């Protein structure tokens, strides 16, 4: 599925538990992993469009309640052909 | 910015619920090994 | 539209420009790049336009945002399952369903 | 600010900046 | 290639394109056609999985509602049968 | 399966809609997709007579949200062999 | 269509009624049937994160009235892998 | 006929008995019995929509006052190709 | 260019002036005169952002006062690449 | 692992949510999906001792609320080997 | 054509999702995707005016409302040949 | 090779080396990372069984709530998927 | 594993039942038995930590009630590693 | 010309567009982009004195509604030589 899910948060520990919660609520693929910078940390995940609300909305729910919490998290049904060069 | 909301501790997936367990169901006020009772992890 | 800043290079309508008078105040569907300013200071009025980026909250509480394949009034057709509680796991938002019955 | 000699003191250009650069 | 399948009906094409425009940016979802009713009923067909689907449709409908004579008719039907496609061109 | 049932609807939309209900509601068969003209379009099928009852009413329970609805919902369960022609 | 529904309910009727929902609603293939024991009817669909929300929700509303009603019923986007033997 | 008509019971008594009221109003033949389990038992039967609607209207009305009781009962007038090889 | 521009008219009289102010006030490419049905009129012109913006916007000025007058002003920055623009 | 987790329920849609609670949160192999009968459902999962704990403990924590819930949750570090052929 | 367009957003998701908006409203090639430091993240897109300025008119509305959005949002008509080694 | 992972962010170096201090006084729990993320974040990342990996996480959050500006969350992953195992730098 | 979890009671007979319970309930290799003087009573085991704690789970239920009764029960998550010349 | 002219802002859309500020305003070769940090980010030009001067009032005036806004606006004319390998 090339529909694109992904979630930020503040600080590492919810980051790792809003990827643990992509990889075990739906099968999307893990693109990568980013330091935004100043405390922020973003995941970007692959997977087809209900796979991807899935598995974002069961991330946010597992990571809101762990360290600063979610910040940002909202998803793209249809990603743009020169947008993945640039993530 | 936006409210760094202090929040301290939170021991995700312990491990710990008594329930139907079995071989658990033993610090119950026993044991005294270790931290599995030393300031409780407050979820 | 919405108000956000923008600072640039401004093509558009002046006082001091020639050939590009006929137009101003009709209503501009789809996209867009005239500034808000010269729509309200030569119009007396802004024309809201929609935005494609749309919202929700999750069954915890928490905000999305994004594309969102969840339930809106306007698309008819996914109604059912939306009025009861949602079962395990996640897919559609805590946000409930506007009306409907399918 | 101390005195002008070595840096320049709010000497504005067109509209509030002290732009005092070097 | 989920057979999907988006549907909506606008009073106008313009709208009907505006729609269109909007189904294929939303997501990976491919449009079987269009098909001029008449009167200014014009109806867009897409084709694509059940969620990419849903999401580009709502992001039509919410662009399309009050572009020229607006929407008419925005609804999914996820399952095709076999008989359908007759009526919708194979 | 003999019997006509026909639905006539404002547009393709509910059109459409209507003759997935029939499809999906009971044993008939799709024989007519046509479009009247100012947006008027009517579907056909064939079936069994309680069959093509049970599908359209179906259909006409399925027509009226839909966009500006319904116009004419008709069963006929015996057309006649010069009939055809026009079918 | 890795993604996994389930329907269970009492009795068998209120089982075909959420089987019905399912074939009726998207792409899932209802991988089996089950007699849990008891009265306890499972039944277990496959398909897409969109498909298998659509047609556990349209089982949801299909069989709750029917009988006994429907008692459990999930959605699994990411099925574990190993996980497969109980196919 | 393709109609399904399930009907559902406490015990084989009434089920059997509303088999023969299915196979005894309507034109129908009954494709299968199964003990779900604690009690339940059901009749699947097939026939032409009318006939499953007369017969299995018959078995509700038969079966309510033999033995335990009747349960449920129901009409699928079009039953999916993918619900058979799992009947 | 690559910028889609269109303009919808009650009546292909305000169509026809409307695609002589496109192709004067600007220099874009008109691709698509196309009769809706009942009356409307569609005209689609292809070119650059500004040009586009330039003609079409500022395009239907005598309009509303020919004929029956405008339906829609609509412009589109970048159509999506591989469907559409054959149509 | 020898260390042998094992989750009774009532329904065999929280057994198998359980077992993938328990192979998500917990790298370890399940072994058993049995029906006791009557509605009970039994899942034998096989791994180290910290695993399986935890394992068992996300589950439990995690399938109380869908179906029936939960009937029991036990774990045995060191099972005999004789109660091999058992299961 | 040359024209700059260009946003920061505070944390990731609003870079992307603003990107997206750039991408989709109007066809201009994006340049950059940058890391300011501390949580400003920061897009280049390059093209012509008309373009640039629909697709940046687009990104900063859709963009006011995700995760702390938009920070500083203006464009560059006609950059100089040597601020590239400065982008 | 211990598969469950624990690991803790804290404000600070200090009550990071502090929670690497007890992960390898507490259990078998092999330290794997040790990453700044950026305006004060640190993070520590270690290996190991469930067991210990709980255990020694705790101690860790113990040793970690008091020094300097402390700990933020603490936290552990019981079966990971490997999926996740090249965001940590495999 | 080396884990090392250890007993005391006042007497032998509640230290080599608790042993006893130490090797039955979990799987830990039993490395020591020492007299400390007067009647403590000590034994040594070694293994996982959740095998650790596993073993301590039948004795410290085990041994309450025999003979004088448990002394203390507490374990060891890691020893360091000069400490087994005094083990 | 060794006249040296710098500014930093929170953001770097004010960066750059003071820096096309610096470069149209008056002949002056940018030298430098800073990442500072923290979202201070900082442009640097080299010119003679007077065009220095001009050209960084020029953008210092035009920079404050851009964005976040300025940082600092100061010149030093003349940087002695060890400060150039501390460019």
């Amino acid at each position: 599925g090339i529909a694109l899910g992904m979630i930020e948060t503040r600080g590492l520990v919810p980051a790792i538990e809003a990827a643990d919660a992509m990889t075990k609520a739906a099968e999307v693929r893990l693109i990568g992993r980013e330091f935004v910078g100043g405390g922020y940390v973003t995941v970007l995940v692959r997977g087809e469009t209900g796979a991807v609300n899935a598995a974002v909305r069961a991330g946010a729910d597992a990571c809101e309640r762990v360290g600063d919490g979610l910040v940002a998290a909202h998803i793209i049904a249809r990603p743009h052909r020169e947008v993945e060069p640039a993530l | 910015y936006s409210a760094k909301n202090t929040e301290g501790v939170t021991g995700n997936r312990y491990e710990d619920s008594s329930k139907i367990t079995g071989p658990f169901d033993m610090a119950e006020d026993k044991v005294t090994g270790t931290e599995q009772f030393r300031f409780e992890p407050n979820k | 539209t919405s108000g956000n800043k923008v600072t640039g290079n401004e093509v558009g309508r002046s006082e001091k420009v020639t050939g590009d008078e006929p137009g101003t105040c009709k209503n501009l569907t789809g996209t867009e790049y005239i500034s808000a300013n010269q729509s309200k200071k030569y119009c007396g009025e802004v024309i809201k336009k929609p935005s494609k980026v749309m919202q929700s909250i999750t069954t915890d509480g928490l905000k999305v945002s994004g594309s969102l394949p969840g339930r809106s009034s306007l698309v008819t057709g996914d109604e059912s399952g939306s009025g009861k509680q949602l079962t395990g796991d996640q897919y559609l938002g805590s946000e409930p369903s506007p009306k409907g019955k399918s | 600010i101390a005195d002008a000699s070595w840096k320049v003191g709010k000497s504005e250009t067109d509209s509030g900046q002290t732009v005092t650069g070097t």
